[PDB]
């Protein structure tokens, strides 16, 4: 049965060896291009406390089960007040980042003294109890590609000539293969950085997504960064509520202003007459 | 501070191979990038205290999911542990 | 406790109060200079009984006073700039941009280096990993005397004073730099 609008929702897991399990809460990964998620949420803000408690619930209830070990995040589909598990990444994810700063726990951190053997609450690893892990304010992902939106998604290549990111309050920054001198190959990813911002509320971090976006210069590629704006720009995105079909039903997000290029012009012009 | 992980080797590339990498060294964990032919210039691979070629004479994918020469170059380093990040063999039963 | 001074304005050092309250101080500037409310549901300040501490935060400045040489700053250009990222650390520029000449006419400050952690502790193995993944290269920094503080079991035991550094010469014993690859560069540079 093909689902009707649903909110893609995960739920993050860590379990040690000594049978503690724990979630980080939920996230939201509903905001997709033909099925590939492009931004990234936590926690979903368009969803009751007493029904984000039952998925997280739910996925605690199946990883205790299993005995699971490490990080894993557990999968739903979330249509009104009902929610229907899909799958487990038994893995740590791409955005893991937006979890870790809204509870202030270190997956990557946990996942090695898990594996070392430690408990989850053990003084080192800090881990508090269920009851003691809270949701502080609110965070979103976008991942930085060149992947350009004018020419179908392909991804470019070439050197980045210029790269500069941004920062300040609210901002992290986990760098791929974006820095400056880098040549971008078309074998793997094209992922360049993946930008998080957090704020106390939503709204807090939507505009602080919104400056730092357009606050980034990368010159020798194309970036999808035209895209990203238009998504994290769209009231239906400020709004909270969106759904799986969201982008693919939204043919504005693929309307880019024409860029100004006044500076390489410029140059073109100074280069030849010298 | 760690138990028996006093070496990790990282085995993916890309921005996880960073995040990983940061967290060993906060946790004063020794890291081991690899990295294949065609990534011989990507920052992952600056971002460990040693680096090492992997699937030399593989097609670019294929090098990421060369188990047996990962493993040789866990042992080679010392490495106690393995993290595989996400995609390539981080789900693979076989690794 | 005794009063010494107010500073009637906003300080390099809000960037660690805003990282553990969540209280972006210089948006809630100008806010509050365009008339609103603190508690104005745009401007978001909890009333002071739901201002929480979260974590600990820890800021360091990352100039080009050379510790070597009284803390003189350092000038021109910086031919390698490389900084750093990840969970906890936050950034914000001054004069530290790849290609940037520093003068001598202001502050040598670079770049202001933050990293949080729900401990002091967990900010403090991020501090020590964000320094030393710091490449800055064309300029002298003051990295390493950073890092000497950083390192130090009364910094990491949060029982130090005002006459700490003053009081504690190991801080100004440098390693000496293995400049290996300036050197097999220069090796380079002169047979060709």
């Amino acid at each position: 049965k093909c689902v009707m609008n649903p909110k893609h929702i995960e739920v993050q897991i860590l379990g040690d060896t000594h049978g503690n399990i724990v979630h980080l809460f939920e996230r939201d990964c509903s905001i997709q291009r033909r099925h590939q998620k492009v931004v990234e949420v936590a926690p979903c803000n368009a969803i009751t406390s007493e029904l984000r408690n039952r998925i997280c619930d739910a996925a605690v209830k199946l990883m205790k089960n299993v005995d699971y070990i490490n990080a894993g995040t557990v999968e739903f589909l979330v249509e009104g007040d009902d929610f229907y598990f899909i799958e487990v990444n038994p893995r740590v994810q791409v955005e893991h980042t937006i979890t870790e700063m809204i509870t202030g726990i270190d997956i990557v951190q946990s996942q090695l003294f898990i594996a070392d053997g430690y408990a989850l609450h053990d003084q080192l690893v800090a881990i508090p109890k269920q009851e003691d892990i809270h949701i502080h304010g609110s965070a979103i992902q976008s991942r930085i590609t060149t992947e350009d939106p004018l020419n179908n998604f392909m991804p470019d290549t070439g050197r980045v000539d210029t790269y500069r990111s941004t920062g300040g309050f609210g901002v992290r920054l986990d760098a791929g293969n974006g820095f400056q001198g880098t040549v971008v190959t078309p074998f793997y990813d094209s992922l360049l950085v993946k930008l998080c911002t957090w704020g106390m509320t939503f709204e807090q971090a939507t505009r602080k997504m919104r400056r730092n976006l357009i606050e980034f210069r990368i010159r020798g590629v194309k970036t999808n960064i035209p895209f990203l704006l238009n998504v994290v720009r769209h009231p239906d995105f400020a709004s909270g509520n969106y759904n799986t079909s969201f982008i693919d039903t939204t043919p504005e997000l693929f309307k880019f202003p024409h860029i100004r290029d006044r500076g390489t012009k410029t140059l073109r012009y100074i280069g030849n007459v010298t | 501070m760690m138990n028996r992980i006093k070496k990790v080797l990282v085995a993916n590339r890309g921005e996880i191979a960073i995040r990983v990498m940061r967290a060993c060294t906060e946790l004063k964990i020794k890291t081991v990038a690899i990295y294949s032919q065609e990534d011989t210039g990507s920052f992952h691979r600056y971002k460990s205290d040693e680096a090492y070629l992997v699937g030399a004479g593989k097609k670019p994918i294929d090098a990421y999911l060369d188990i047996e020469n990962i493993i040789e170059i866990a042992k080679e380093s010392g490495a106690d542990a393995i993290h595989p990040g996400y995609g390539f063999l981080s789900e693979n039963i076989e690794f």
